[PDB]
DNA sequence: CCTCCCCTAC
DNA sequence: AATGATAGGGGAGG
């Protein structure tokens, strides 16, 4: 749920910015 | 009161009992409950018939009927020893009221569907031929309407109407009546609902389902109010001049046809009525909307939003684009035979050199009459409709409701008409040039916009995104609070610059 | 409960039915620790009251009169009320048990 | 002062041709007419009352190119129209499986017109084949496209539109408005006995409505001829003259030569809300002064200008306003919109 | 890279 | 049995 319902849209979002949000769930 | 203006409506619902999570077959499973909701407000003539109703199955132990009635106290409840003679009374109840509208929530698997089932498979009954006004298959119909027909009066599935007005996730009536009317119900499964209705005892649960299915009912008719469907439809009806079935079953060409008949009828014109493959045969459409890839980044500056209002019809309004306009594309221009779409004609003699001066070349490349020598009528309806709303809109709580209603209506009719023409296929009068032509003059008009825009040095502005009549232009730096008059200047700018019908807004910026 | 009609006395046991609605400040406690409770008062302003009933596993009668109303009561609860009835399915109370 | 029914929904049926219908036709009178189509108009009364009401004479029609000369001397015109008549009607009873008793085709009339699908300034001639059964005239349209029925193909005006939509055009009614009617005709008795409603129903305002317009001398037809067929409250029978909706429409001949070029909204629906704006209440909008370009300059004007200037010079045999259009009187021909009171049957008297 | 499906913008 | 165009994007599955 959380990688295939939350990454794609949030990088998309972010990805603009510069960030990476899948390094900040790898952590978790 | 007042003169009767509105249409009747009624609603019905049916409670069936399941076998154990059955889903209720309407072959195996009979009904029981067939509770009804009348229409106050637009119900005239004054009848005691208390608008509300419940029916029954009671075989008849002696108990069951006194017990309902003290258990409700409020609704007169009426009992049948068996389901065709509930069936007869409530067909006598129908030709009584005689409704305009028939009603329900999903009406096809469930309620009106469930009792038409029930009387043609089970009793051999046709109800239809019965609850009809007069005494003596459709797949679009049950595709996005209300498949059943019955003469005289329209019936309308509530579900599909909302979905249509309203946009959200799930249709059920709970979700319905939370995100409309601000009610919670709880919902039981057919099990539990059986179960309750099986129970001799437990007065509770026999009002339990009673106010269960009562609020089903009721809820139906306020959900239809508050949202004014059949207020609307009547204003949309009246206006447009089709019938209140053609109003939803109907597609959008059909608005814009009789808009055209009425308007052309008045001046003797013959509408052309190609064939399938005359339409199917035709010239492909070449010109396509100029939309621009934008700048994938996060803008801290203000960005300003312009869109413009009614580019379609305002450029068929300006540049007098219509059927009775087309003289032929400026090349190959033959006085034997031509092509215009779907149809072949022929130039008179001297008609170029007769009107040198009084015509205007599209951008696809076909020669328009100009208005000095004719005017176009699709600009005329488009110009009437624009000035009613326009009209309406500045005069704006009956009045109100009721200049909305026509408000969105003319909305609905100047956005469909454009969609007359460009009908490659499933079109009944298309004209490939005519949409070309606006669409190509459309682009023009938002490059020219674009231009403008970027040409000024005051306002260091660049267009960052571009759709079919929106410009976002990125102002960087530039203090918001003064952000707005920027705008307005630029939609001024752009405004001055083009015909009359021709206008730009700014409406919105995004910081 | 459905034999208690003409005119003579009768008596039959049957529980109390009231309305017991909740009081406002408790629906408010329930409400903000619920995350997603609707409006309940529409629960009970839509409703719109002020009666008491004898449920004895056949129905109800209306419980009409001055000593049913200088008692309080709570539903669920049965009782033994010895009554005439009047001018409707509506019970006078005389006796309770 | 006028009878009002509201349209809320409308239906058609085909009939055996009565007393308050045509039987014959123009072109073929000797043939009558095996069935004729009826609308029935489901509405309710101002005051709450339902009716239910029955339109007579009403016929669907569409119009193909006129073949003949336009210098007919008012007799060919007819001779031509019974021979497409017969034509006609010899191919859709072969088709569809001694020549009387007219089945598809009622009659075929030579109206006069201008074209729509372009730029046509002069008159042109038409014809008007008026159909028996609005329902198969789509077949009928697509037989005489695909030249089936004629040796050549023909193209077809005004078909796409159905029967139901050209009544309500013809005429001026809108949906949900009232059908303001003089003159009716009653049926079988009129306050309906189904189970109670002759009671229940009745108030001062229906007998009122009801001794204005109704006589019970000359007015009711006889219960044999015309039995009631609606589950509803009174009944009544129109013929086309009776409906007085039309006559406010606006008729307009300004596009048969260049009359604009020498020296109020056209939507009555949207007159209507206007008026109903003005009486609920001044309005104004202050314009924009827009100095467009000269001749709104694009990329490829200048091809443009060229090909226009070669066509010019190739179509060109001085043409002037006021001498280019031919001055063929066709005052003889009549107008769409004074050919539809053609074929109205009669004022009847079978009391 | 391909078709299939969802469905929002204009 | 009826249906107004066109343009973009993502997601699953093979
Ligand atoms: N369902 C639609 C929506 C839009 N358009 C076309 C017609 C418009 O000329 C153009 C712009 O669409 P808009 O959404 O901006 O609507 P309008 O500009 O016509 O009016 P408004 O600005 O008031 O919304 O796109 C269309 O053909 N079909
Ligand atoms: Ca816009």
């Amino acid at each position: 749920y959380i990688n295939k319902i939350l990454i794609p849209p949030l990088d998309r979002l972010f990805n603009l910015i510069g960030i990476n949000v899948g390094n900040w769930a790898q952590e978790i | 009161s007042s003169v009767h203006d509105s249409l009747t409506h009624l609603t019905l619902e049916i409670h069936a009992n399941t076998r154990s999570d059955k889903i209720p077959d309407p072959a195996i499973d009979e009904v029981s409950m067939i509770i009804w909701c009348l229409e106050e407000e637009t119900f005239p003539l004054d009848l005691d018939i208390a608008y509300e109703g419940i029916m029954i199955v009671h075989k008849a132990d002696s108990t069951f009927p006194t017990k309902i009635q003290h258990c409700i106290n409020e609704i007169p409840v009426m009992f049948y020893e068996s389901e065709f003679e509930m069936f007869e009374a409530l067909t006598d109840l129908v030709l009584l009221l005689d409704p305009d509208i028939l009603s329900g929530f999903e009406i096809h698997n469930f309620s009106w569907g469930y009792i038409i089932e029930r009387c043609q498979k089970i009793h051999q009954f046709d109800i239809v031929r019965e609850l009809a006004r007069v005494k003596c298959s459709d797949t679009w119909g049950y595709a996005h309407s209300s498949g059943i027909m019955i003469t005289g009066r329209h019936m309308i599935n509530i579900w599909r109407a909302l979905r249509s007005d309203v946009n959200l996730t799930q249709y059920t009536i709970e979700s319905a009546a939370f995100n409309i009317l601000h009610k919670r119900l709880p919902h039981f499964s057919f099990e539990s609902l059986t179960n309750m209705w099986n129970a001799k005892k437990s007065t509770t649960e026999l009002k339990t389902v009673l106010n269960y299915w009562l609020s089903r009912a009721q809820i139906n008719i306020q959900l239809l109010r508050k949202q004014d469907y059949i207020a609307r439809n009547i204003e949309q009806a009246r206006l447009i001049g089709i019938d209140f079935h053609s109003v939803y079953y109907r597609g959008s060409q059909f608005k814009v046809e009789s808009f055209l008949i009425r308007i052309c009828k008045s001046e003797s014109f013959i509408l052309l009525s190609p064939g399938k493959k005359d339409v199917r045969k035709q010239k492909a459409l070449e010109c396509v909307p100029l939309v621009m890839e934008p700048e994938s980044a996060f803008y801290k500056s203000p960005l300003i939003v312009l869109d413009f209002q009614s580019l379609y019809p305002s450029i068929m309004i300006g540049y007098n684009y219509c059927y009775s306009t087309m003289i032929g594309r400026v090349r190959e221009i033959n006085l034997t035979e031509n092509n215009l779409g779907v149809s072949k004609f022929s130039l008179p003699r001297n008609i170029l050199a007769l009107l040198k001066n009084d015509v205007t070349i599209a951008p696809n490349g076909v020669v328009y009459a100009k208005t000095s020598v004719r005017k176009s009528t699709l600009s005329k309806m488009l110009t009437d409709i624009l000035d009613v709303r326009v009209m309406i809109k500045k005069t704006m709580t009956t009045l109100k409701r009721l200049l909305n209603n026509k408000q969105l209506a003319l909305k609905l009719l100047a956005n469909v008409t454009y969609g007359y023409t460009s009908a490659s296929f499933s079109g009944r009068m298309p004209c490939s040039d005519l949409a070309d032509s606006i669409v190509q003059t459309g682009r023009e008009t938002l490059e020219k916009a674009i231009d403008i825009i970027e040409k000024d040095e005051t306002w260091n502005a660049k267009v960052v995104y571009g759709d079919t009549d929106s410009l976002f232009v990125y102002l960087p730096g530039k203090t918001a609070i003064e952000a707005f008059s920027i705008g307005h200047a630029m939609a001024e700018r752009v405004t001055q610059n083009n015909p009359k019908p021709i206008f730009l807004k700014f409406e919105k910026v995004y910081h | 409960v459905l034999d208690i009609q003409g005119n003579q006395p009768c008596w039959c046991v049957g529980s109390i039915y009231c309305e017991m609605k909740y009081k406002p400040n408790v629906l408010d406690e329930v409400i903000n620790d619920t995350y997603g409770a609707p409006d309940l008062t529409k629960s009970y302003t839509d409703k719109e009251s002020d009666e008491i009933m004898l449920e004895d596993e056949s129905g109800r009668v209306l419980l009409v009169g001055d000593f049913i109303r200088s008692t309080p009561f709570i539903t669920g609860v049965v009782v033994g009320i010895l009554g005439m009835e009047a001018e409707a399915g509506t019970f006078q109370v005389l006796d309770i048990c | 002062d006028y009878f009002r029914i509201q349209l809320n929904n409308q239906d058609y049926y085909m009939s055996k041709p009565t007393f308050l219908d045509p039987s014959h036709g123009e072109s073929l009178p000797l043939n009558q007419f095996s069935q004729v189509p009826n609308i029935r108009v489901f509405g309710a009364l101002p005051t709450g009352h339902q009716v239910l009401c029955h339109v007579h004479g009403i016929l669907p029609y569409m119009f193909i190119k006129y073949d003949g000369q336009i210098t007919d001397t008012s007799t060919l015109r007819h001779q031509r129209c019974a021979q497409v008549h017969k034509t006609l009607e010899v191919k859709i009873r072969a088709s569809f499986k001694k020549l009387g008793n007219l089945n598809f085709v009622a009659d075929v009339s030579v109206v006069k017109g201008i074209p729509f699908y372009g730029y046509h300034v002069g008159w042109n001639l038409f014809y008007k084949i008026s159909l028996l059964n609005p329902s198969c005239l789509s077949r009928i349209s697509e037989l005489i496209r695909d030249g089936k029925i004629f040796g050549k193909k023909f193209e077809i005006y005004e078909s796409h539109i159905p029967y139901l939509l050209q009544w309500t055009a013809d005429f001026n009614l809108f949906g949900c408005s009232w059908i303001n009617v003089d003159r009716c005709y009653f049926r079988s008795p009129v306050l309906n006995s189904i189970l109670d409603i002759d009671k229940l129903t009745i108030n001062d305002d229906l007998q009122l409505l009801l001794d204005r317009f109704c006589d019970f001398k000359c007015n009711v037809l006889s219960r044999r001829d015309f039995p009631r067929v609606g589950n509803g409250l009174i009944e009544i029978d129109i013929l086309p003259q009776f409906i007085k909706n039309r006559e406010k429409l606006q008729h307009r001949d300004i596009h048969h030569d260049f009359l604009e070029k020498l020296g109020k909204p056209y939507v009555s629906s949207a007159r209507d809300m206007i008026n109903e704006l003005t009486m609920q209440r001044e309005y104004k909008e202050p314009p924009e002064t827009k100095r467009h370009v000269s001749g709104h300059q694009w990329q490829s004007s200048g091809e443009f200008e060229a090909f226009y200037k070669k066509a010019q010079h190739k179509t060109s045999t001085i043409p002037n306003f006021e001498n280019f259009i031919d001055k063929q009187k066709f005052s003889a021909i009549n107008t769409p919109y004074e050919a539809l009171p053609q074929l109205w049957p009669r004022l009847p008297q079978i009391e």
